[PDB]
């Protein structure tokens, strides 16, 4: 009644048409590391990072874009999975500043966490990277686009689901600037959320700034009061 | 190379050298070195609270 | 007053236990004596998130720029 | 079994004069009312019959490609989307198809209306190209006016009319998905092709992206016979492709040369510079720019065929010859391809964005000689990561060239690092 | 620079269509009512045509005009290549220097028209009747080199004849589709 | 050290330049290796005994 | 064949020769179908 069985490193899984592959592996446990895709915004396959291998296929697809139809056995860990995983991880960083230090973001980073695991111990890089002039957004966010991967997941959040429509991509290659072209102040509601959806310290906090790394304070759940909803 | 005292460097054109990385924090064994961070109120990112107990610290 | 750091007198409280089952850390809680509240696990729910919907003719889901 | 030599009944022929009412005397809209009363299995499967390659910078057949897009029952009205902009640099198919001959494009529009089932088609012209798009709408106008295309075409239940559509200096129209969101209102960058294929996601419409020469290919295996387009080639390559020889040459000149013909043979055609391949230093392209350079060895006994030459590792693709001289150097040159494709890559897959243009960078390095001996071994892994891992081709298209760099050379590589090192150190 | 707007005034003063308008009706009638943001690329292409050097407040009007977000025409404007938004000209000179035309002598072409008309490589003239610009295709590749200006493109040019079209440019425009041999074959 | 910086912190004059050795510099130190999970035992001859490591 | 090049036409042509037949070519044009909104952002 409306089921595909499909296998993940050999495993029977039963899951939904129209599901994508990152969906049906969240099913069993495994998490295919990821820059553009989340649960509450839309589809992109930005970045190229998801890539897994399934086998009879001359070609790598995107945990993102695909849908599963039935029979594939989907291949996390096999030999070209594992070097899809290690190349991009190497293109991310070869134009990326060395900030972590400087970076708001510590612990909490998802470039850090996921090139420790999946990517390469050392680059090839010799020369290159590229420097962006930084916009100034808004007094409550701090926006440094050095750092920004352009991995386009706040242009789609202000797009559908904020519905401000302010952020874009202007450019080609190297030079792309993730931002508002006309310098317009961006002030709206959600805007303190935007920090949270950006994986990388490209948008944080300006109220906050500098205080504590992740891994220092210890966390603890409560309720927001002063709002409707709670 | 030898270590006996904790004393933090500085650039040749004055400028106080550390970040507030919260970094020598956390690998600190003895978890000895207390850092509190703040803005500098002129961009930079620096340090106001920096104690290494000498009471703690295995050098 | 001795210099910056916040010291506390509470003696239990800087542990955090793991556990496998939500029975095995109620069954722990009454066992050391103390009173627990349980919250329940908010699992995540399953998005039908199709690309297919960015580029829509009919519905309003259509993707602007990219 | 051999090629024949340019074939005196060639499928283009307007060259000299041409207009509007010259067309009807050179052989065009002759079984136009033909055609569009025949069924949609009858253009469809004369089509598939014949078995014509895609004349686009892809490889894949056009047989398979436009059974996709016949549509049995949709809710979205389908479109034709007709790409003519110019694709990679030595390819000039696009300036010769268009400003000389338009009523031959336009034939194919009324010919794949029919068979797709298109209520409207789109001509894509590039934003370079003003003075060829002043010819393809005054031919838009005057067909119009006649009446053959719009409300009773040819004396025929479908009605379709023919739009050019101006782009503005893009390299990215030439996939599928990125001619669809550049006529779409978004910025140039090319949708995923895995989950949506051009039949699936057009402009909000069930739609088939193709070339202006293989939209040109269609109106001539309809009005003529299907076994003169079929016979002329080879077995699994058929239809006569217009190649043109560019580049280090004392006569560059574009032929509609028959498929596979011999790389000696074509450059005598078209008479090259010092020699055909003895004198020169043969490092000829077999294709624009995609396709990686063919050696010295390798090159008289090759054939220029679609599927032939990809088994002598130089899969050509966009249909066009760059010969290149013994006294130009082979490394500042597809530097400044790699240089093109920096410019012109859109800036979505970051192994292409982060990737060419750290490519570029390194390959800028090598002009100069100030590399180490392991950035040659090293650099050929790197186009390895990029061209299994992309949204478009053109990730594709700039990593085969640059694996041509370390294939059958390296000697003129290594040379060009140990001297540089030795003067500067 | 691609991303950076200063407040130079072109953010005050607006062009707008007197007659044009009418044209420009006609070039959203040709694309559906059902997703009408497709006509923000030719729109603004006669924008560009009608007013050469595009300010920012002209990019707004053409949003307003066509209902679209401001960001999304300006993320628009600012991909394509062929739109001109920093500097003004005349006659915008384009060269190409890609490798098909580098290979038989585009660089003896581009230090000729650098020499003849003053402009070192990026920069305008003082006169302000001249631009030059590397571009990287013309699209027209089988003539050796390649010049492109303002709307027709001069194919197949020596350094003394490429000089003589831009010193003839100053007085009296020519056409010149190929001023060396046949449009077709040599 | 061990050649491979996934486990060994890289050299000062390496971490200082290229970007993934930053990171793993970055990531040795406050979050320790990520290890297999597991009970080994090793005893390495002490000239006083034996420290049996568990 | 004759040997001279008819195509005169393209270099008499000003800056409004593709806005100013779009406009012209409005006659016998078929209407296109939308069926979907009138603004969908
Ligand atoms: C680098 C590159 C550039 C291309 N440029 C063009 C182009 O300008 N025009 C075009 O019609 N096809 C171009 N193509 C071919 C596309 O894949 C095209 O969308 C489609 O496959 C053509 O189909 P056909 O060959 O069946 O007509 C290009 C391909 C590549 C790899
Ligand atoms: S975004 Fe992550 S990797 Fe980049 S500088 Fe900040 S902490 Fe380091
Ligand atoms: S700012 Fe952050 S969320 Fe936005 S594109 Fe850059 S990396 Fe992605
Ligand atoms: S906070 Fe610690 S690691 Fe960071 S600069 Fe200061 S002393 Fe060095
Ligand atoms: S391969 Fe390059 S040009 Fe093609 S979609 Fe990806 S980033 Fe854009
Ligand atoms: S996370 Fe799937 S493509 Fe970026
Ligand atoms: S490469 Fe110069 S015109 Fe195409």
């Amino acid at each position: 009644s409306n089921l595909i069985e499909v296998f993940v490193d050999g495993q029977s899984v039963m899951v939904e048409p129209g599901t994508t592959v990152l969906q049906a592996c969240e099913k069993v446990g495994m998490q295919i590391p990821r820059f553009c895709y989340h649960e509450r915004l839309s589809v992109a396959g930005n970045c190229r990072m998801c890539l897994v291998e399934i086998e009879k296929a001359p070609k790598v697809v995107a945990a993102c874009a695909m849908p599963v139809m039935k029979g594939w056995n989907i291949l996390t860990n096999s030999e070209k999975t594992k070097k899809a995983r290690e190349g991009v991880m190497e293109f991310l960083l070869a134009n990326h500043p060395l900030d972590c230090p400087i970076c708001d973001q510590g612990g909490e980073c998802d470039l850090q966490d996921q090139s420790m695991m999946f990517g390469s111990d050392r680059s090839r890089f010799l020369e290159g990277k590229r420097a962006v002039e930084d916009k100034n957004i808004g007094p409550l966010v701090k926006t440094i686009m050095t750092r920004c991967i352009q991995c386009t997941r706040c242009i789609r959040f202000a797009s559908e689901i904020a519905g401000v429509d302010d952020l874009g991509t202007t450019g080609r290659g190297n030079d792309m600037q993730v931002g508002t072209y006309i310098e317009k102040m961006f002030m709206s509601e959600l805007s303190g959320n935007i920090i949270d959806i950006c994986p990388v310290g490209a948008l944080t906090s300006k109220p906050y700034a500098f205080t504590a790394r992740p891994w220092e304070t210890r966390k603890t759940e409560s309720i927001d009061v002063m709002d409707a909803v709670g | 190379r030898f270590r006996g005292e904790h004393a933090l460097r500085r650039y040749p054109s004055g400028e106080e050298r550390c970040i507030a990385c919260k970094l020598c924090e956390a690998v600190c064994p003895a978890q000895a070195i207390t850092i509190e961070a703040e803005p500098r109120a002129d961009g930079s990112r620096r340090t106001t609270r920096y104690d290494i107990d000498m009471t703690k610290c295995i050098y | 007053p001795l210099m910056g750091w916040a010291s506390t007198a509470d003696p239990l409280s800087n542990l955090v236990l793991t556990f496998s089952t939500k029975e095995d850390a109620v069954a722990f809680a009454e066992k050391n004596g103390w009173s627990y509240d349980v919250e329940e696990r908010k699992v995540p729910k399953p998005k039908s998130k199709s690309y297919g919907a960015n580029f829509s003719w009919n519905k309003r889901t259509r993707v602007s720029t990219k | 079994s051999l090629k024949d030599e340019d074939r005196i009944f060639t499928n283009l022929y307007g060259r000299h004069d041409w207009r509007l009412k010259g067309a009807q005397s050179r052989g065009d809209w002759y079984k136009t009312k033909e055609i569009l009363l025949k069924g949609p299995d009858w253009i469809l499967g004369e089509v598939k019959t014949s078995g014509l390659r895609g004349r686009g910078g892809a490889g894949f057949p056009t047989g398979l490609k436009w059974s996709f897009m016949n549509k049995p029952s949709d809710g979205r009205p389908k479109y034709l989307v007709v790409n003519a902009d110019e694709g990679e640099p030595g390819t000039c198919k696009d300036r010769e198809i268009i400003r000389h001959d338009p009523h031959k494009l336009v034939e194919g529009c009324l010919v794949g209306g029919r068979a797709m089932g298109a209520r409207a088609a789109y001509i894509y012209i590039r934003g370079e190209f003003y003075n060829e798009a002043s010819n393809l709408q005054v031919a838009i106008r005057e067909a119009y006016e006649a009446g053959l295309i719009g409300k009773n075409a040819c004396g025929s239940g479908y009605d379709f009319d023919v739009f050019v559509v101006r782009g503005a200096g893009a390299y990215i129209c030439g996939e599928e998905t990125a001619l669809i969101e550049s006529i779409e209102g978004k910025q140039g960058k090319p949708r995923l092709k895995p989950p949506f294929p051009a039949d699936v996601g057009v402009f909000g419409c069930p739609t088939t992206v193709a070339n202006v020469e293989t939209v040109a290919v269609s109106p001539t295996i309809c009005r003529r016979g299907g076994a003169w387009f079929a016979s002329f080639g080879r077995e699994r390559n058929s239809g006569t492709k217009l190649f043109n020889i560019s580049g280090h040459v004392n006569n560059p000149c574009t032929v509609e040369e028959e498929m596979s013909v011999p790389l000696k043979e074509l450059i005598e055609k078209h008479a090259g510079g010092v020699t055909g391949g003895w004198d020169n230093l043969l490092a000829v392209i077999p294709g624009g720019s995609s396709t990686p350079l063919i050696p010295k060895s390798v090159c008289e006994t090759v054939l220029m065929d679609f599927d032939a030459l990809i088994q002598a590792q130089t899969g050509l693709g966009t249909a066009a010859v760059i010969v290149m001289d013994r006294s130009t150097d082979i490394v500042k040159a597809i530097a400044r391809l790699i240089e093109f494709y920096k410019h012109e890559s859109c800036g979505q897959c970051t192994p292409c964005r982060e990737g060419v243009d750290w490519m570029n960078k390194v390959m800028a390095r090598f002009v100069r000689g100030d590399a180490r001996p392991a950035e040659i071994d090293s650099l050929w892994e790197i186009s390895k990561q990029i061209e299994g891992h992309t949204i478009c081709a053109l990730g594709d298209g700039a990593a085969w060239p640059v694996q041509g760099l370390i294939r059958h050379f390296r000697p003129e590589l290594e040379e060009r690092m140990q001297q540089f090192a030795q003067q500067h150190q | 620079v691609h991303r950076d707007t200063p407040e130079n005034n072109p953010e005050t003063p607006f062009d707008f269509t007197p007659e044009n308008y009418k044209r420009i009706e006609a070039i959203v009638k040709n694309y559906p009512e059902g997703h009408k943001a497709a006509a923000v690329l030719p729109v603004l292409d006669l924008a560009q045509r009608q007013n050469g050097w595009l300010p920012i407040s002209a990019m707004n009007k053409v949003a307003e005009i066509l209902q679209v977000p401001p960001m999304r025409v300006y993320e628009v404007a600012t991909f394509y290549t062929m739109y001109n938004r920093k500097p003004v000209g005349k006659y915008h000179i384009q060269v190409c220097t890609t490798t098909p035309c580098m290979l038989r002598n585009s660089d003896s072409i581009l230090e000729a028209i650098q020499k003849k008309l003053g402009i070192k490589v990026g920069e305008t003239t003082p006169d302000k009747l001249f631009t030059l610009i590397e571009v990287e295709c013309l699209g027209a590749c089988v003539n050796a080199p390649m010049v492109q200006i303002n709307d027709n493109y001069y194919e197949d040019l020596t350094p003394k004849d490429i000089e003589e079209i831009i010193d003839e440019l100053k007085a009296g425009k020519i056409p010149k589709p190929g001023p060396r041999s046949g449009r077709f074959s040599c | 050290k061990v050649d491979d910086a996934k486990v060994s912190p890289p050299k000062r004059a390496e971490m200082k330049t290229s970007m993934e050795s930053l990171i793993h510099h970055f990531k040795l130190y406050t979050e320790g290796y990520q290890v297999p999970p597991g009970a080994t035992y090793t005893a390495i001859e002490a000239p006083k005994g034996e420290f049996g490591v568990y | 064949d004759n040997t001279t090049y008819k195509n005169l036409q393209h270099h008499d042509y000003s800056t409004y020769t593709f806005l100013d037949l779009n406009l012209d070519l409005s006659k016998f044009r078929m209407p296109q179908p939308s069926s979907g909104r009138e603004s969908p952002r």
